[PDB]
């Protein structure tokens, strides 16, 4: 029963690492959307500078 | 395709204050739900992933 | 009397009631039987247990 | 003798469940090592976006 | 949860989380202490019977 | 033009630095009564069970103290403590009986 | 003595409501038993009222989270996740009903195994 409770604690510790990898994926997607929106604004300023 | 569909829908819900009228809500990174829909797979790939 | 004691002790297991307490107080025994449906098996009021 | 049989049955159940937990844990630990490599891959992809 | 544990008796102007954990620990200790006192009472009763 | 250009200088790198410090789960709003959007992190079910809540370490200490297993439903906490109080009252009655019998 | 007697008469009036209080032998022992019963019932009713009001709050929070998850799955996966076969829906119901029987936090193996 001690061996079972030790291995149960190790399984719960692994669920915590999967959520961190998902937070990184969400941040990386939001920052990609943000980079695209800032490229469009930079292209608008480049047109104003050509004028 | 499945990971991208889930990430876009999760991130879309982080931006949407669905009940606040659109004039007064500062969005995070200035991103709208539309800016994330562009990061979604081609509509043919989405339908195929769902089926 | 034994059946009355057994009924009250089964529903009000927190009450120390002796067989002498019911033999000397026969009308008190009726009050406890009338309280047993107003009190749930848990000592809380029957209305609060339904809610 | 019924108690010894019950405890033997419980011992055999705990042995089987522990073996299953060790299989789940070994599979999970292999997934977690690879999920750490994934956290480093997604951490690199996140640095690329930065 | 604090009201369930401490009752209405403490007019504590501020309830803290450390205070909530302390009163939870106290309920657990009060149950353990009443089991230990019951077990000592069983031993005394067994010694009187012997 | 010099003044407004200076306001926008390093704008991307300012926003990214602030965004890095944010908790994404704090943005996720849920409506209980149709009108009030509350952060999902403020729901008592999530404060008590979510591994990313700042209160998780405190509620873990409370669960260990009350001997409630971490796999249990967070709504079972008050009912479990109420049954522990019932058990304390029973043990008090039992000890009183046994001391009177002795 | 008079304070315990007043507390018992008040409590008995509250419990019997409009029913006439049955006559009983009023002595030291019957008043002590009724006093312990009245204190225990008052304490239990307070504890039950606090649990009932928390269960009402939790029911509203779980309903709010159920709607969030349903709409997230509908946006991500489309209406396809609700169109499971009769066997797919039976397997889903057995996981759900097993997790409800065990009072689990969630449907993970990390919650099911210890329970």
């Amino acid at each position: 029963q001690e061996q079972i409770q030790t291995a149960e604690r190790e399984i719960v510790g692994q669920d915590l690492n999967c959520e961190r990898a998902q937070d990184l994926c969400r941040r990386s997607l939001l920052l990609r959307a943000f980079n695209k929106k800032r490229e469009e604004e930079c292209e608008a300023l480049c047109q104003s500078n050509k004028k | 395709g499945l990971q991208q569909c889930m990430l876009v829908s999760e991130c879309s819900r982080l931006l949407t204050a669905d009940s606040v009228p659109p004039s007064d809500s500062t969005s995070i990174l200035g991103l709208d739900k539309q800016d994330l829909l562009d990061l979604l797979p081609p509509n043919m790939l989405v339908l195929w992933v769902r089926d | 009397m034994a059946q009355t004691l057994q009924y009250v002790s089964s529903r009000l297991s927190m009450l120390q009631i002796d067989e002498e307490d019911l033999e000397r107080n026969a009308q008190f025994g009726k009050v406890l039987i009338e309280l047993c449906p107003l009190l749930g098996p848990n000592g809380g009021s029957a209305n609060l247990n339904r809610e | 003798e019924e108690e010894v049989k019950a405890l033997q049955k419980q011992k055999n159940l705990h042995i089987r469940r522990r073996n299953k937990l060790q299989m789940v844990e070994s599979g999970n630990r292999q997934m977690c090592l690879k999920s750490k490599d994934k956290e480093e891959e997604t951490g690199r992809a996140f640095q690329e976006v930065l | 949860l604090y009201q369930l544990l401490d009752g209405d008796n403490t007019q504590k102007l501020f309830r803290t989380y450390d205070g909530l954990e302390s009163v939870a620990q106290k309920l657990s200790q009060d149950i353990a202490s009443m089991r230990d006192q019951l077990e000592v009472s069983e031993q005394e009763h067994s010694l009187l019977l012997s | 033009i010099i003044q407004e250009s200076q306001r926008l200088q390093d704008s991307i790198q300012k926003e990214v630095k602030h965004f890095s410090a944010i908790c994404l789960p704090a943005l996720l709003k849920v409506s209980t009564d149709g009108f009030n959007l509350l952060p999902s992190r403020e729901l008592s079910i999530n404060r008590m069970s979510n591994t990313h809540a700042p209160y998780y370490g405190i509620f873990k200490g409370i669960y260990e103290s009350v001997r409630l297993p971490l796999y249990k439903a967070p709504e079972s906490v008050l009912s479990h403590v109420a049954d522990m109080k019932k058990q304390l009252f029973f043990l008090r009655s039992q000890l009183s009986s046994r001391s009177e019998a002795i | 003595m008079d304070e315990k007697s007043t507390k018992i008469i008040m409590w008995l009036k509250k419990m019997f409501g409009d029913k006439p209080l049955p006559p009983y032998e009023v002595n030291t022992r019957t008043m002590e038993i009724l006093y312990q019963l009245a204190e225990w019932n008052e304490a239990r009713d307070k504890d039950l009222s606090l649990v009932t009001e928390d269960l009402k709050l939790k029911s509203a929070e779980v309903k709010a989270e159920a709607k969030y998850l349903q709409d997230l799955l509908t946006e991500g996966l489309g209406p396809s996740y609700t169109n499971l076969s009769r066997m797919g829906n039976n397997y889903l119901n057995q996981i759900v009903d097993s997790c409800l029987a065990l009072e689990l936090k969630n449907s993970s193996l990390s919650s099911y195994i210890p329970a």
